[PDB]
């Protein structure tokens, strides 16, 4: 999964089998580490005219 | 595609321009119903005319409806509709109201406007004869009443007469 | 208390928000491409074939902006027509009264108060209805030592036995007079002359 | 059977109401088991028209309508590069090549954008003060 | 045949796109007009103008 | 704000339409159509 974003800390809580998660319009909103098993927060950096 | 498989596989990857498609299509076939409700349909009641026709000399009888016609179609409609003059996908719908509803809605406006007046058009129709509705007309373009009581009959002829010169270029 | 009043408004916004979403949904389609996503295409294949793929996803965008584009054009001109006549009925129903029959609530126009709303303007009207009629019975003039008279502004009555003039749209009789009616030539050729003192 | 196709489910019935649900042709439907039926106009009267009769209210009533009339929409503004490229550069380089075509639409955005707050401040601006009760 | 399928596919798909916007565009004319003679008929029918 | 789409503030605010529509009540019930002429 690759993906340009910042990287925050997230409580939402994922069942034991998934790996990412969206919210709409399929588009990764958080996805959790492999080695720590923990749920980050994926957030677009900001742009603008 | 037409009843092709393998096309209509092909088309499914290329996202969602066909549902696009159809809501425009349904909004502007809906479009056309909701113009017709709100320009036709003006009046709460339904009204009907006496069968004594006496209206101080005027005489309505070529716009009114004729009963002997199975349409119930005035003269005037008659020549109108007279006047005016296969699948690969493609429909068209009947429109909601028929041709019988738009006639009865106009003869009910046209009905209501020769006994009330206006005053069906605020709140419960008015009776009034009709030789007074128009002597309150002529009161509202700055010409007094007065005019209209000793020229009754002129007036009436010439209403009459334009109204067959009307018929007669239509025709 | 009553929900589902306020149609137009939550309408254009639901409008809105579907464009968009319909939009971004567009992204993840495929339009004949190898995959919806350049990065994977890109480290798989050697540019020398993936610029084909790169070009079909291009078009593929391009078209889908245009016609979001369009449509955006074309629900502006119907909001600018929309608020147009809300400016109209503004200017002509808010700072001032109304002869135009309908063009401000059913029945005689009074005053109007107008109220913000999120992507609006909500109008109140107050008006005017008649109601409790009666019947009476009317003549045009009023033939008197053989002259025609006619009412200056009203209309001739009677109860049965006695005549009276009101106005139009309320009842309010009073004793015919030469103040409030006028003479004009003699009764014999109207239509309807009754005679009275 | 009716001239727009058929229904399957309902019952028709020989009444006529003022229906909610369209059909088409004149028949529409309503659940009341679900029926269908001809559209009812409205209730028919005759008005007793005379040539020495008149109908004069002698009673009033005061009634208060609302309408709603919308004036703008949301202002909304669309990259390219970061739309149909994602940040890559091959892309950019291959769109580079199409003409100018993003700058129409941002252009036209640009256009609507600025209409709708001229729209609204016509709508609204009609007056040179501001008075207090 | 698939490049085949694909171009009939494209040309069928744009002139539906044409003939869509060219709809739109008569049906907000005609919706104009209606308004018209919706308001002809308010103002000139049910009273004096 | 998720790849390249932006909303722009409306350049009227809600407490300065609010003030429009004041003002034009207070308006209209004091002084009645005399104001807009
Ligand atoms: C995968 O990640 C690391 C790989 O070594 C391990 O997890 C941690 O490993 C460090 C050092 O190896 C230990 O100090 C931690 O106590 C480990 N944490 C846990 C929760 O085990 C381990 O092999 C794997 N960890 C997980 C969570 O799957
Ligand atoms: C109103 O006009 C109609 C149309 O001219 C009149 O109907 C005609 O009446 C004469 C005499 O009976 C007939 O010879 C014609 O054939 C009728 N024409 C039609 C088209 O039917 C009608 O008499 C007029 N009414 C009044 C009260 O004058
Ligand atoms: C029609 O109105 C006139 C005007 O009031 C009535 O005349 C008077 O009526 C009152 C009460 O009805 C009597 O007390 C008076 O003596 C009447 N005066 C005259 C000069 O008539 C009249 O009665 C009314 N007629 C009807 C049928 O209601
Ligand atoms: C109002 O209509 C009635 C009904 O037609 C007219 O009364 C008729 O008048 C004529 C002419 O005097 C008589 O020959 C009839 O016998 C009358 N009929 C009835 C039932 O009385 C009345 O003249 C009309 N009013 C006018 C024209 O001012
Ligand atoms: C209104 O009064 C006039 C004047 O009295 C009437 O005119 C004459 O009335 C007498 C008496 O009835 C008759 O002998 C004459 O023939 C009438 N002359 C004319 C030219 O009509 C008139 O008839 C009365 N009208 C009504 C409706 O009562
Ligand atoms: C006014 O007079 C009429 C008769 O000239 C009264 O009768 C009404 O006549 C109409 C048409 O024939 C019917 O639709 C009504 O149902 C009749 N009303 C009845 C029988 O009470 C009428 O009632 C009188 N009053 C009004 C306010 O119109
Ligand atoms: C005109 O209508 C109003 C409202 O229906 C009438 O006012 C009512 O009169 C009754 C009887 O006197 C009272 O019980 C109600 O409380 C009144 N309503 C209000 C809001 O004050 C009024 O009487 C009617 N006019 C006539 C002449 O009958
Ligand atoms: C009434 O309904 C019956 C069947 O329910 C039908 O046969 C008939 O034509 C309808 N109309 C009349 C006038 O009976």
């Amino acid at each position: 999964l690759t993906g340009t974003g910042v990287l925050t800390e997230s409580n939402k809580k994922f069942l034991p089998f998934q790996q990412f998660g969206r919210d709409i319009a399929d588009t990764t909103d958080a996805v959790r580490d492999p080695q720590t098993l923990e749920i980050l927060d994926i957030t677009p950096c900001s742009f603008g005219g | 595609c037409g009843d092709s498989t393998e096309c209509s596989n092909l088309l499914l990857q290329y996202g969602s321009f066909c549902t696009q498609l159809n809501r425009a299509l349904t909004g502007i076939a809906v479009e056309q119903d909701k113009n017709t409700q709100e320009v036709f349909a003006q009046v709460k009641q339904i009204y009907k005319t006496p069968p004594i026709k006496d209206f101080g000399g005027f005489n309505f009888s070529q716009i009114l409806p004729d009963p002997s016609k199975p349409s119930k179609r005035s003269f005037i409609e008659d020549l109108l509709f007279n006047k005016v003059t296969k699948f690969n996908g493609l429909t068209v719908l009947p429109p909601l109201l028929t041709d019988e509803m738009i006639a009865q809605y106009t003869s009910a406006l046209l009905a209501g406007t020769i006994t009330s007046g206006w005053t069906f058009g605020a709140g419960a129709a008015l009776q009034i004869p009709f030789a007074m509705q128009m002597a309150y007309r002529f009161n509202g373009i700055g010409v007094t009443q007065n005019v209209l009581y000793e020229n009754q009959k002129l007036i009436a002829n010439q209403f009459n007469s334009a109204i067959g010169k009307i018929q007669d270029s239509l025709s | 208390s009553t929900a589902s009043a306020l149609g137009k408004l939550q309408d254009v916004v639901n409008q809105n928000a579907q464009a968009l979403n319909t939009l971004v949904k567009q992204l993840s389609s495929n339009f004949g491409a190898i995959s919806s996503v350049l990065n994977d295409i890109l480290s798989r294949l050697d540019p020398p074939e993936a610029e084909v793929q790169i070009d079909r996803l291009i078009t593929g965008r391009l078209q889908s902006l245009q016609t979001y584009v369009t449509q955006q054009l074309i629900r502006a001109a119907e909001i600018r027509a929309s608020a147009n006549l809300a400016a109209t009925k503004m200017s002509e129903c808010v700072l001032g009264q109304s002869k135009r029959v309908d063009f401000c609530g059913k029945g005689y126009h009074l005053m109007s108060f107008p109220q913000s709303a999120p992507h609006g303007v909500v109008f109140l009207h107050v008006t005017y209805v008649p109601a409790q009629e009666k019947n009476f019975t009317t003549a045009p003039a009023i033939c008197h030592d053989g002259k025609a008279h006619f009412p200056r502004e009203g209309v001739f009555v009677s109860n049965g036995t006695h005549w009276f003039v009101t106005q139009r749209n309320f009842y309010e009789p009073q004793i015919i007079t030469t103040d409030n009616t006028f003479v004009s030539g003699n009764c014999d050729v109207v239509i309807g002359i009754v005679n009275n003192t | 059977q009716t001239r727009a196709g058929c229904l399957i489910g309902a019952e028709h019935v020989n009444n006529s109401y003022e229906c909610d649900i369209p059909i088409g042709a004149g028949i529409c439907a309503s659940y009341q088991s679900i029926i269908a039926y001809t559209m009812s106009l409205g209730v028919e009267n005759s008005v007793a028209y005379s040539n020495n009769s008149i109908a004069i209210p002698t009673n009033f009533t005061i009634s208060v309508t609302t309408e709603i009339l919308p004036v703008s929409m949301t202002k909304t503004s669309v990259d390219c590069t970061m739309y149909i490229c994602g940040d890559s550069t091959e892309c950019s380089n291959l769109l580079l090549q199409y003409g100018s075509f993003c700058t129409q639409l941002n252009r036209a955005l640009t256009g609507i954008a600025v209409e709708q707050d001229k729209n609204t401040q016509e709508v609204f601006a009609q007056v040179k003060q501001i008075y207090k009760t």
